Parts: C-alpha cells; sequence; structure tokens
C-alpha cells in the first residue's frame, strides 16, 4: 500500500499546485500510512511524506504539526535546544530536495519557537540570516525591504503564487511578536512611553488603536486603556517553582546517564 | 419558506458527487440568493459554489461570490470569511467588487469597526438584499467588545456599532445584559514532598 501512498502524496501535490486547499487537506489526512514499509522501500519517500506533513502545517493555521514532520525529515533544534541530526542514507538529490525542505521550514520554524539558528545551515549566504537579523531588530522597514530583494525567491507557477500572499501573511505577524515581548508587566505606564514605541509601527494613529488592537487579540494585556487619565494599568507561583525544579533534575538525570 | 424548501435537496447534492458538477450551480446560486433574502446560512453550501467557480472558471459569478463573501463575514467571529478566501484565486480577488469586499472584511479582522463603517457604502447595491446584514456585524464587534473592554464610554460603543441613537445604542446594550454605571455598566504536603524529592534527586 505503499506505492499507493505515494500516489496519493504526488496526487494531493499535483492539486496542491494546481488544486483547492481543503481537499488536499482531506487526502493529507487519509494519507498517513506505516512509516515501516516506506523506511523498506526506501531512504527518500519518508522525506517526502514529511515534507507533505510540513506543507499541510503551513496551510493551516498551526505552525506545530509540519515543525515535527519537516524535523523528522530533515534534523531540526530541539525544545531544550538540542541538536537533532537526520540520516544521510536518502540518495544526494533527494537530500538536495530534504535541504530545500528545511529551508522551506525554516519559515514554519521560526513560529515554533527561537531563535538564531543557522549553523546546520551555510554561514555565507545572506539570505536566511538576513532575515533573521531583520526579525532580531524587530524593524518592518528592514524586513520589507528583504522581502522587496528576495522577490525572485518568493516568486518560484507564477499564476500559483502570483501574489506573494502567504509571505505577507507570516511578516504580518511577525511585525506583532515583539510588542507583545515587553509583555506589559507593569501595573501603570506612562502613555508617552507607550507611544515612543508605537510610534515606530508605520501607523502613527495605530497605539490609540494599535494599542487597543492588541488587547483584542491577548497576546499582551492592557490596563485602563481608554480612560480619562489616559495612562494604561498592568499557589500559581509554587506550580512554576516546581516546574523549574523538575527541568533541573531531569538536566541531572541526562548528565549522570551520560 | 425557500430556503427550508431547498435545503434536504441540497444537503443530499453535498453528500455526493454531484456537487462536483456546474450544472447544479444554477440551483445553488438560487440557494444563495434565498440565504441572504431570509438571513439563512450554509456555509457547506457555499464552499461548495465557490470551489465549483474556482474549476470552472467560466461559471465564475460576481454576485454571487459577494454574497457568499459577506454572508461569511457575517459569521465572524468564525473562520467563514477565511475559508471562503482560501477558495478564490488571486486574480479573482483583484477583481471589482470582489477586491473591495476583501478589503472590507480586513478591517472587521482587524476590529477597525469605526473605519468598517467609514468606508463601508451604506447605499452599496450587494448590501440591499443581504438581510440582517449590518445587525450580523454588530453581533461580531460585541463579541469583540465582550472580550476587550472592561468599561466603555457610551458615545464610543455607538460610533463602533455603526453610529447608532441613543435609542438604537440601548437595544444591543440590553441584548447583551450591559448596563450604564457613571456610563454603560459592561461588566500543600503534596508539594513538600515533591521539594523533598527534588532535593535528594540535586544531592544525588
Amino acid at each position: 500500500k505503499m506505492l499507493g501512498y505515494f500516489s496519493l502524496v504526488g496526487l494531493l501535490r499535483l492539486h496542491s499546485l494546481l488544486g483547492d486547499y481543503y481537499q488536499a487537506i482531506k487526502v493529507l489526512e487519509n494519507i498517513e500510512l506505516n512509516k515501516k514499509s516506506m523506511y523498506s522501500r526506501v531512504p527518500e519517500c519518508q522525506v517526502t511524506t514529511y515534507y507533505y506533513v510540513g506543507f499541510a502545517y503551513l496551510m493551516m493555521r498551526r505552525y506545530q504539526d509540519a515543525i515535527r514532520v519537516f524535523a523528522n525529515i530533515l534534523l531540526y533544534i530541539q525544545r531544550t535546544k538540542s541538536m537533532f541530526q537526520r540520516t544521510t542514507y536518502k540518495y544526494e538529490m533527494i537530500n538536495k530536495q530534504n535541504e530545500q525542505m528545511h529551508a522551506l521550514l525554516a519559515i514554519a520554524l521560526t513560529m515554533y519557537p527561537m531563535r538564531i539558528d543557522e549553523s546546520i545551515h551555510l554561514q555565507l549566504r545572506e539570505k536566511y540570516g538576513d532575515k533573521m537579523l531583520r526579525m532580531q531588530k524587530g524593524d518592518p522597514q528592514v524586513y520589507e525591504e528583504l522581502f522587496s530583494y528576495s522577490c525572485p525567491k518568493f516568486l518560484s507557477e507564477p499564476f500559483l503564487q502570483q501574489l506573494k500572499v502567504f509571505s505577507d501573511e507570516v511578516q504580518q505577524q511577525a511585525q506583532l511578536s515583539t510588542i507583545r515581548s515587553f509583555l506589559k508587566l507593569y501595573t501603570t505606564m506612562p502613555v508617552a512611553k507607550l507611544a515612543g514605541f508605537l510610534d515606530l509601527t508605520e501607523q502613527e494613529f495605530r497605539i490609540q488603536l494599535l494599542v487597543f488592537k492588541h488587547k483584542m487579540k491577548n497576546l499582551v494585556w492592557t490596563s485602563g486603556i481608554s480612560a480619562l487619565d489616559g495612562e494604561f494599568q498592568s499557589x500559581x507561583x509554587x506550580x512554576x517553582x516546581x516546574x523549574x525544579x523538575x527541568x533541573x533534575x531531569x538536566x541531572x538525570x541526562x548528565x549522570x546517564x551520560x | 419558506a425557500m430556503f427550508e424548501q431547498m435545503r434536504a435537496n441540497v444537503g443530499k447534492l453535498l453528500k455526493g458527487i454531484d456537487r462536483y458538477n456546474p450544472e447544479n450551480l444554477a440551483t445553488l446560486e438560487r440557494y444563495v440568493e434565498t440565504q441572504a433574502k431570509e438571513n439563512a446560512y450554509d456555509l457547506e453550501a457555499n464552499l461548495a459554489v465557490l470551489k465549483l467557480y474556482q474549476f470552472n472558471p467560466a461559471f465564475f459569478q460576481t454576485t454571487v461570490t459577494a454574497q457568499i463573501l459577506l454572508k461569511a463575514l457575517t459569521n465572524l467571529p468564525h473562520t467563514d470569511f477565511t475559508l471562503c478566501k482560501c477558495m478564490i484565486d488571486q486574480a479573482h480577488q483583484e477583481e471589482r467588487p470582489i477586491r473591495q469586499i476583501l478589503y472590507l472584511g480586513d478591517l472587521l479582522e482587524t476590529c477597525h469597526f469605526q473605519a468598517f463603517w467609514q468606508a463601508l457604502d451604506e447605499n452599496m447595491d450587494l448590501l440591499e438584499g443581504i438581510t440582517g446584514f449590518e445587525d450580523s456585524v454588530r453581533k461580531f464587534i460585541c463579541h469583540v467588545v465582550g472580550i476587550t473592554y472592561q468599561h466603555i464610554d457610551r458615545w464610543l460603543l455607538a460610533e463602533m456599532l455603526g453610529d447608532l441613537s441613543d435609542s438604537q445604542l440601548k437595544v444591543w446594550m440590553s441584548k447583551y445584559g450591559w448596563s450604564a454605571d457613571e456610563q454603560i455598566f459592561i461588566c500543600x504536603x503534596x508539594x513538600x514532598x515533591x521539594x523533598x524529592x527534588x532535593x535528594x534527586x540535586x544531592x544525588x
């Protein structure tokens, strides 16, 4: 049935290239089949399946599922920041395809967690490293320019990607994260400090709007907003502490076992 | 009325493969028209229509597509509007008035309510047949308000709801149970054991 699964995956991919998102998703849902047959038949097929899963995740709002499938197809940085190293068994062309898939995953990968990893990736290229720096900067002007220059990469069929839709959506999510990163933690905040920080965002009026909008998102919490004063206000602990202690013990265990 | 009468047949169509035959568009489009007039709704049927248009481009119908998108918006905060967008390619999204409708939807999604009402050509043709469109939008706005405000200026709420008179505002406050205040009123042993274990582990 492995061949049939491959046919399904290929057909689904074709539909996605010329096909609607939901039907392809349904095909993907049917599609998964035992790992082992694929492993016995060839190294590459599993990688292709992982790539398909990653694509589905990308179509899906969640980047988590795709993050797992892509790492398995290719090595990815693990939670707790340990290197994940993939097998080199698959045929070199297949491996190149896998590398391309990994490059695609970076987009999913950045969303999943952190932070500035390109160690597996070649140092010299500024295509991905530059993008990472721009995200780190937290300023769109550099981000926008990065899309503008590497307009060619996004385009690569033209009808299939007429408008660059996905990249733009991703960038808009990316812009929001830094503001949440201050993440309140202040009981009461001067308006002017908020204005200075929100000013950087392209819309001048966003803070009156941009700040309230952030509250609606719920990524960050604002207190006293819309107030006459105009100044924003901003067992559980034990559980958190216990959690940390657990992590420490885990690290020690791995050390001892090692 | 008509919606309920067509419901059974449409449901049967959607259960099988005939939903992929564009010959059934005439029936599905009349179904969409009935959803608009009676303020009824059927997302599955509407997505099937969009799919038929994407697969059979020559059948693309501007009015039906616009009504499907507008009705999808009336169903926010649900994912309806986003799903419909997934069913329309870039070329068609860029055409009038689909481009304009998506722009309006964008204002709603990003919750810029004042901007929405301002940009909304109140006397827009497509809106006339879509029964309850304006009030449906207000329900979404009140959904957002109930989540993002503790207290809110009476004047501000009326603005966000489309510049309502005090009498109309009262209707919505009443609907969600909001009332004016000063203003409209809107809104051990185990642990010890754990430490002991953790400590022991550390010592080891």
